């Protein structure tokens, strides 16, 4: 029996400084090593430091000399990261890990934490808006029908989306966020067959907590013009 | 510093058979005394990372029977025998020598065969509310293609335009095992309403002609 | 016996238990100190591991590489001078702690021990006499100063030890428990067998003291008995025969030795298997723990060593425990003398103490019977009254109840039925002192106090001035003598100063009852052993002291008892006729008859005495090489693994190498296991070879001695069974086992200094100017440990003579009532050794503290240096480790090994001593073979004017101008007074010694020129009181002819001769019974006439018979003269004549005065002659 574990997501503005835990559970906690690590979205794995977890002996790499400072407690057994001078090039998953002190550097990292994300932002609380998509002006080709929603801007995440108060859901693709300046969008669409619109209601259906916004949104047939 | 390079890096797998894969370093793992030191980790999504084998060819206290790994020098193999429906996710590699830096591997997921597919196309125009707001954006949707690479490419009037674009692939279908994308230019209210020809292409490998799709304004 | 634990503190006080409690929880606090800093050892090491570790694993810091590291190094800088402060913080506790219980329990031992020690003395001499007689006093002499002292070292220092043990254990097992949980189950598992390895391994590294004696006893006994009757050894001949009986007894217990060694050293081989064994199976599972990253590395050392500590402190106990019961035995004897109620005190301050006492004495209806039988009576209805100042004598039948007047008048002993009274008064109902002061005894044989004169006399009262001394001396006409001493009237006398005649030593006592000026005067026998011319003047003397007294005289020999006021004669316990002389003379009866019948070391010697058996040395010095540099292979391979513990490498590569480490433990175990008992096999051996063959030929050579060596005082008995018995066991170790311990601790030290100056080389220069003052820590913790220096005893023995003096010449000094002088001058000579202890008590708590405390701060100064040489990067852990380990663990087993073995002065002195005398050659070598040995029968002895003087005593003449000859068959008579040598003739022609001047001749021949063996072949002796050794009839009598088959039918006609055949017959078991302590007690006369069968078996040509007063067995006694006439009937004989009944018969007769002849002839001529011999027959008269 053996657990690490991390605290909750994170959201965190510019330039401020955050603190991050990670806390053992089932062994013995004075022995090992416990090495930092970070991760991008679609890059490798850098290495942000490593230390004793017995006595706060520290070492760095480089690349991150002097944006991190690494602290322990021993009588609750756990480990802390302060992150100060934050950017916003740091918005990442990062990890914690063992390493044996007695034969280190021969023998590989033990066990992992669930790890921690952690987001940078910038702006404001800000109210989403939401679009319809409908089709081009034009004739039912095909019997597979396809209908669509936008909602663009809002912050931060998440955004809880369903179509018709979640009654059906078969062709539902929900496309994870997207940024674009220090704001988010995401789409989301569905398909059904042709003896379905415009005959029955389609309406999807948004909920926002932070701004507290349960809004619908009913799509109907585009105009000539 | 020690980089390494890894393949495949998206690879495709049936149900019960098997998988290898290979990691390159570009100095030497061998160190003084007899040993070469790698140690390939598997990570499900959310979950933490665990060990699966250390020291080349050893295992660990609790792993099935199933994984194998050789190789020497400077180019390792792990293989996969009797591929299950639970080792599904990333596999990444490691390395020998510490500081600097002490590096990883990229990863690998892992793709479940199927039968090809040419995608299904759609466009959407911004709605009159969008319009009225100022900032319009032009949608394009694909659905239902594999394998995961695509092309998209936008022209407006015949012409490249290489800015303003937003892009998102789904994750894999659990049903069927397809994939899906949708991408989305923004634009202001005077340029939109300059040029008519507006177009999407979807260049895939299951034909040599990419799906072209376009419109113009005030045609119904 | 118990007494039981709550009564051995019984005379304990106001503010000594103070003392044990504060003593008790200074142990407590002393031996918790110990497991503490074992774990801050452990969080050093973990300290020094952790920083060489990360150092270790990063060093490709190029550029700017060197700060960062140094870095580090000043964290492990800081984080070790922080733990420095606690070692010495400890070590000041430790000092202060150390020296308060050591201090406070020797302080209470001596304060008790003192009371104790006087009122045990107090209690001895208030007894009733009838408690003594029965007991024994030699026993009793040893067994006040030596049980005391087995009662001091086992109620004082040890328990110390042992409660502060008890704390070590428990604060380790705790100190295991809060610290490590799996594996202080594991090696408690293994805790009992080691245990028992260190417990019955300490029990035997005690001692060896006294216990090769108690296999000893037979062949001790033997010696005892042959050195004790060498008068009628050498006389017979017979060193052959006793020499080989002696050899046996010492071949069976030399065998039983070399067993019992085998055995011991079995014990301790396996006591270390037993610990290496546990070390590696136990580093075994730490390291198979350890690698799997349960534990660290301080941890696993902390738990081990604190259990390990805790097993060897219960090891470390069971001596104290021992020691402790056995005092408790000791103490069941002396509380049992002590807690006694003599009923008859004597001390007590409850009767009368009349005054003006006119001395009317009354015996009435008395039945006695002394308390050794209660069935025979000695005392029938006696009935008696003596009038004032009157003087009665009392005659009759010898041992029928004559002494025991006095004895009762004295109230020595109660009577059962009737009542003495004084003056009308029961002396029941009077102050015994008073009662004993108001009389004055003289008994039968004078003691004197190894004193002054003048102390002898203020004996008989202490606060005498030196005037009314002179007069006493005066009346008991003892001043003229005494002014003719060297020193007058300090001239010191006993046993210690010069000897005095009989006559002397019974005027002075006569002195000291005079001065008490007492009321009554009783005289037991005051003259037997006088002979006819010191018995006028002590007769004066007694005279001159009944004026104006009531006197009763218990005595034989009825001569001036003529002038006597009235005779009583005993017959049965009963007064059967009372009356003037004239009146039992005409009378007829008891009184009558006697009457009428009357009328440098040299070590290359020490070593030279073991050339026969070499090889085992050989062997042995080789083997004790290998057991010598075999103590630091532990150490390297320690600091090995703790080593290999602080480094960075694969994980297998680890894991084998500790696995190869932990089998090396275990073989280095078995070598040490058989090369440890071959080497105590072959040592043990040598050693008992060494003294069986020294014992053996030392014993020859005091047989081979002539007589003249055992008359100096320190040559007797008991000095020279002690002389061989200790010499011969101390002589052992000089040789035996200081060759090994002196070749394994140089071998140890300099291969650590040699495995020290390869790997380090700073270190080792500071560690140099350690290892005295541990060295002496090690011998100094042996010597409490051992509680060898406390037993010093000096001016103890200077004042135990007073002690012994007092004790056993015990009959006068309670009849003369001296008990406050004697605990007086007993409180002094007591007193200073208490001081002396005080003194000792504080300086040696300051020395074992201070020893303690100087340990553990250099512990923490070579730590902290050792910490700056790692500082910057010239030096491993690994070698400070190595160089530590090896310089201390070799002066702890310096200390360990250094003070198992013998000393050093006691030996090579026992050495000069054992072969100054078997160097000594005897004048007169009786081993020799040479001389005449003719086949001449005849026994024609010639004296010519020999010259004569004790060696012991060359000033006093003895013989000088003495001629006599005896003629073959007949009979030659030697008489004479005092000093004037007749017992010299038998001892020379004996040749015990020789003469100065002057010749002795056998049948014409200079004995000098015979055979020694021979000539003493042809001399039958018969010694006055005759010696019997313990064994049966027949042996005892065959000891007499020696080398010779003697048979059955041999046997019963020297028996017969002697008149002892009928006797024999009856007894049970006819001639098998064993004679000694064991078997039949038989009577003085029945004894002589067993020396006169065993001088019969001989058949020798010449019979000398040495035979004088007194004469008490009135039934035995004249069959002894049958015995004798019938011996003498066809022999040359020679007797020294002290009955005149036995010399009116003889054919010639000789009266010796100053070494001259004075007068010779026959009974009739020198009758007729009305010289001196006419004068010793007119007294029987
Ligand atoms: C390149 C160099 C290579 C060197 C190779 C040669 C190595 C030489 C060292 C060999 C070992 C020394 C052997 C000593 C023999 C001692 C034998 C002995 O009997 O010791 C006993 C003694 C006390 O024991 P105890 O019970 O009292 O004896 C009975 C007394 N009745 O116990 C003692 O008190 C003995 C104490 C002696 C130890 C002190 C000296 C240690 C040696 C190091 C010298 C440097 C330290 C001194 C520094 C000052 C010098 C100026
Ligand atoms: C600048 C420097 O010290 N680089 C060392 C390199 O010279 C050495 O060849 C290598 C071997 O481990 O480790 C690193
Ligand atoms: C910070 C610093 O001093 N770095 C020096 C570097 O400037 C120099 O170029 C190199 C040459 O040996 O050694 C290191
Ligand atoms: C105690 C010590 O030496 N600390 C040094 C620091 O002075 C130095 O500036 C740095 C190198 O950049 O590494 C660390």
């Amino acid at each position: 029996e053996v657990q690490l574990q991390e605290s909750g997501p994170e959201l965190v503005k510019t330039g401020a400084s955050v603190k991050i835990s990670c806390k053992a559970s089932g062994y013995s906690f004075s022995n090992y090593y416990i090495h930092w690590v970070k991760q991008s979205h679609g890059k490798s794995l850098e290495w942000i430091g490593f230390i004793s977890c017995y006595n706060g002996a520290t070492f760095y790499n480089q690349k991150f000399k002097g944006k991190a400072t690494f602290t322990v407690d021993n009588s609750s057994s756990t480990a802390y990261m302060k992150f100060n001078s934050l950017t916003f090039e740091d918005s990442a998953v990062y990890y914690c890990a063992r390493l044996p002190i007695q034969f280190g550097n021969f023998y590989p990292m033990d066990y992992w934490g669930q790890g921690t994300t952690v987001t940078v932002s910038s702006a404001k609380t800000t109210a989403p808006s939401v679009y319809p998509l409908a089709p081009v002006c034009g004739d039912t080709t095909g019997s597979s029908v396809t209908l669509g929603c936008l909602v663009k801007g809002y912050f931060p995440e998440p955004v809880t989306l369903t179509w018709n108060s979640g009654s059906l859901s078969s062709g539902v693709h929900t496309f994870p966020a997207v940024l674009q300046s220090d704001l988010y969008t995401l789409s989301s669409s569905v398909t059904v067959t042709s003896s379905t619109w415009p005959s029955q209601s389609i309406t999807c259906n948004v909920a926002h907590p932070a701004s507290s916004t349960k809004v619908d949104k009913k799509i109907e047939p585009r105009g000539p013009t | 510093q020690v980089v390494m390079t890894q393949s495949p890096l998206s690879l495709p797998v049936s149900l019960g058979d098997q998988a290898s894969i290979s990691c390159r370093s570009s100095q030497s793992l061998l160190h003084s005394n007899g040993n070469t030191y790698l140690h390939w980790y598997l990570q499900k999504p959310g979950q933490s990372p665990k060990l699966l084998i250390y020291k080349v060819s050893n295992r660990f206290s609790g792993v099935p029977d199933r994984f194998s790994g050789s190789g020497s020098g400077t180019d390792f193999t792990l293989k996969i025998s009797r591929v299950e429906a639970e080792d599904l996710g990333v596999y990444f590699c490691s390395q020998s020598t510490h500081i600097p830096p002490w590096t990883f591997g990229g990863g690998t997921k892992l793709d479940i065969k199927r039968a090809d597919a040419a995608p299904t196309v759609s466009i959407f125009p911004p709605s009159s509310e969008q319009l009225t707001s100022g900032g319009l954006s032009v949608v394009c949707f694909l659905n239902n293609f594999y394998p995961k690479d695509i092309n998209v490419k936008w022209k407006i009037d015949g012409s490249e335009r290489q800015n303003g674009v937003l892009n998102s692939w789904t994750d894999q279908d659990s049903k069927d095992s397809t994939y899906s994308m949708s991408s989305t230019l923004t634009l202001t209210k005077d340029e939109y309403e300059r040029h008519n020809s507006y177009t999407c292409e979807a260049t895939h490998k299951t034909s040599t002609s990419p799906i072209v799709k376009s419109f113009n304004r005030n045609e119904c | 016996p118990a007494v039981s634990v709550l009564t051995m503190f019984r005379y304990a006080g106001w503010l000594d238990r103070l003392y044990m409690l504060v003593g008790t929880l200074a142990a407590i606090i002393h031996g918790v100190a110990l497991p503490l800093m074992m774990l801050i050892f452990g969080e050093m090491t973990d300290i020094f591991a952790n920083a060489g570790n990360l150092e270790d694993l990063m060093s490709n810091i190029t550029n700017r590489s060197d700060i960062n590291d140094t870095g580090f190094f000043m964290n492990l800088e800081e984080d070790m001078t922080t733990y420095a402060y606690y070692y010495t913080g400890i070590g000041a506790g430790v000092l202060i702690v150390a020296y308060i219980q050591v201090s406070f329990w020797l302080l209470a031992a001596g304060r008790q021990i003192h009371k104790i020690r006087q009122k045990f003395f107090h209690a001895i001499m208030n007894q009733e006499i009838g408690w003594f007689d029965v007991h024994d006093v030699g026993e009793l002499n040893t067994r006040l100063t030596d049980d005391v002292s087995k009662i001091n070292e086992g109620i004082g220092d040890k328990i110390g030890m042992f409660f502060q043990a008890m704390a070590t254990f428990f604060g380790g097992f705790i100190i295991g428990f809060t610290r490590g949980w799996k594996l202080t189950l594991v090696i408690l598992a293994i805790s009992p067998v080691l245990g028992l390895s260190a417990g019955i391994w300490a029990k035997i590294l005690s001692s060896f003291t006294d216990k090769e004696l108690h296999a000893y006893a037979k062949a001790g006994a033997v010696a005892e008995e042959v050195l004790a009757a060498i008068r009628t050894v050498i006389a017979f001949g017979g060193q052959k025969k006793e020499l080989e009986r002696y050899n046996n007894n010492l071949e069976e217990a030399k065998r039983l030795g070399i067993k019992k060694a085998i055995t011991a050293n079995i014990s301790m081989g396996a006591a270390f298997l037993l610990i290496y064994a546990s070390y590696a199976l136990a580093f075994w599972y730490g390291t198979t723990l350890v690698l799997s990253g349960e534990y660290s590395i301080g941890q696993v050392l902390t738990v081990f060593f604190s259990v390990l500590i805790g097993a060897f402190s219960v090891g470390q106990a069971s001596p104290n425990i021992e020691a402790f019961a056995n005092a408790r035995g000791a103490a069941y004897e002396v509380f049992k003398i002590i807690d006694n109620k003599p009923s008859i005190d004597s001390f007590s301050k409850s009767g009368h103490k009349p005054d003006n006492i006119q001395g009317n004495l009354e015996f009435k209806n008395i039945h006695f019977s002394y308390p050794s039988r209660k069935e025979v009576q000695i005392l029938k209805g006696l009935n008696l009254k003596v009038k004032s100042g009157q003087t009665v004598a009392l005659v009759g039948n010898s041992g029928a109840g004559k002494s025991t007047t006095v004895q009762l008048m004295q109230r020595l002993y109660d009577p059962l039925d009737g009542m003495v009274s004084i003056d009308g008064q029961d002396i029941r109902t009077i102050n015994v002192r008073y009662l004993r002061e108001i009389i004055g005894v003289v008994s039968q044989e004078p003691v004197l106090f190894a004193t002054t004169i003048a102390e002898n006399i203020r004996y008989g009262r202490e606060d005498v001035t030196m005037d009314e001394i002179e007069k006493a001396v005066k009346e008991a006409n003892a001043y003229d003598f005494i002014m003719k001493l060297p020193h007058q009237f300090d001239t010191l006398v006993g046993e210690r100063g010069a000897q005095l005649s009989g006559g002397q030593k019974q005027r002075i006592a006569i002195a000291r009852a005079l001065v008490r000026n007492p009321k009554i005067l009783l005289l037991d026998e005051a003259t037997c052993a006088l002979d006819t011319e010191s018995e006028a003047v002590v007769q004066a003397a007694l005279d001159k002291a009944r004026e104006g007294r009531t006197t009763i005289v218990i005595a034989h020999r009825l001569s001036t008892v003529r002038n006597a006021d009235v005779i009583a004669g005993f017959d049965g316990g009963v007064i059967v006729e009372q009356g003037n002389h004239d009146e039992l003379m005409r009378e007829k009866g008891i009184y009558f008859k006697l009457v009428m019948t009357q009328t440098p070391a040299s070590f290359w010697r020490i070593l030279k005495l073991n050339s026969t058996e070499w090889p085992y040395f050989v062997v042995g010095i080789f083997v004790a090489i290998i057991n010598g540099g075999l103590q630091p292979a532990f150490s390297v391979i320690f600091s090995k693994i703790i080593g290999v513990f602080t480094r960075i490498d694969d994980p297998e590569t680890k894991r084998q190498n500790s696995n190869l480490f932990s089998l090396l433990f275990l073989i280095l175990g078995i070598i040490s296991f058989i090369t440890f008992f071959l080497q105590g096999f072959t040592f043990g051996k040598a050693g008992e070879i060494l003294t069986k063959r020294l014992r053996y030929m030392v014993f020859k050579s005091m047989l081979r001695q002539d007589v003249s060596w055992f008359d100096d005082p320190k040559n007797t008995t008991g000095a020279l069974t002690t002389r061989l018995a200790n010499d011969a066991a101390q002589v052992k170790g000089a040789t035996g086992s200081r060759l090994a311990v002196i070749f394994q601790n140089i071998a140890n030290l300099g291969t650590g200094i040699i495995i020290s100056f390869i790997y380090g080389w700073q270190l080792t220069l500071l560690l140099l100017a350690i290892v005295p003052i541990i060295a002496i820590a090690g011998v100094v913790e042996m010597k409490m440990l051992s509680g060898q220096a406390l037993k010093d005893k000096k001016e103890l023995e200077g004042s135990g003579k007073i002690a012994t003096e007092a004790i056993e010449n015990f009959r006068t000094v309670v009849s003369l009532t001296r008990e406050q002088k004697f605990e007086t001058m007993y409180a002094q000579s007591l007193q200073i050794p208490y001081r002396n202890a005080m003194k000792k008590a504080h300086v040696f708590g300051i020395t074992f503290s201070f020893t303690q405390a100087m340990m553990y701060f250099s512990y923490a100064a070579a730590f902290r240096f050792g910490a700056y040489l790692v500082a910057h990067k010239l030096m491993s852990f690994e070698d400070v480790l190595l160089v530590f380990s090896a310089i201390v663990f070799g002066a702890m087993a310096v200390g360990q090994v250094s003070s198992f073995a013998p000393d050093y002065a006691k030996a090579t002195v026992s050495a000069s001593h054992i072969i100054r005398i078997i160097e000594k050659t005897p004048e007169i070598d009786s081993y020799s073979t040479q001389g005449l040995k003719p086949n001449m029968l005849e026994g024609n002895v010639q004296f010519s004017g020999v010259v004569f003087n004790y060696p012991t005593r060359p000033s006093i003449p003895v013989l000088q101008g003495l001629s006599l000859e005896v003629k073959k068959g007949q009979t030659l008579a030697l008489v004479g007074s005092s000093g004037a040598g007749k017992s010299t003739v038998v001892q020379l022609l004996e040749r015990f010694y020789d003469p100065m001047a002057g010749s002795v001749f056998l049948d014409g021949k200079e004995i000098k020129q015979l055979n020694v063996q021979w000539l003493r072949a042809q001399l039958g002796i018969v010694s006055q009181e005759p010696i019997l050794f313990d064994t049966s009839i027949a042996e005892n009598i065959a000891y007499g002819d020696n080398s010779r088959v003697v048979s059955y039918e041999e046997i019963v006609r020297a028996a017969k001769e002697a008149n002892i055949h009928q006797f024999i017959d009856s007894l049970p078991d006819k001639y098998n019974t064993r004679v000694g302590d064991k078997g039949t007690q038989l009577s003085g006369g029945q004894k002589q006439r067993i020396a006169i069968a065993r001088a019969l078996v001989r058949q020798p040509h010449i019979l000398l018979l040495d035979e004088a007063t007194c004469a008490l067995d009135t039934e035995s006694e004249k069959v002894v003269q049958e015995a004798l006439d019938k011996a003498r009937e066809g022999r040359t004989t020679i007797v020294i004549a002290h009955r005149l009944s036995t010399i009116q018969n003889a054919d010639l007769i000789v009266v010796i005065q100053n070494g001259k002849v004075k007068e010779h002839g026959t009974h009739q001529q020198l009758l007729a002659q009305k010289g001196i011999y006419f004068s010793m027959v007119s007294v029987q008269a």
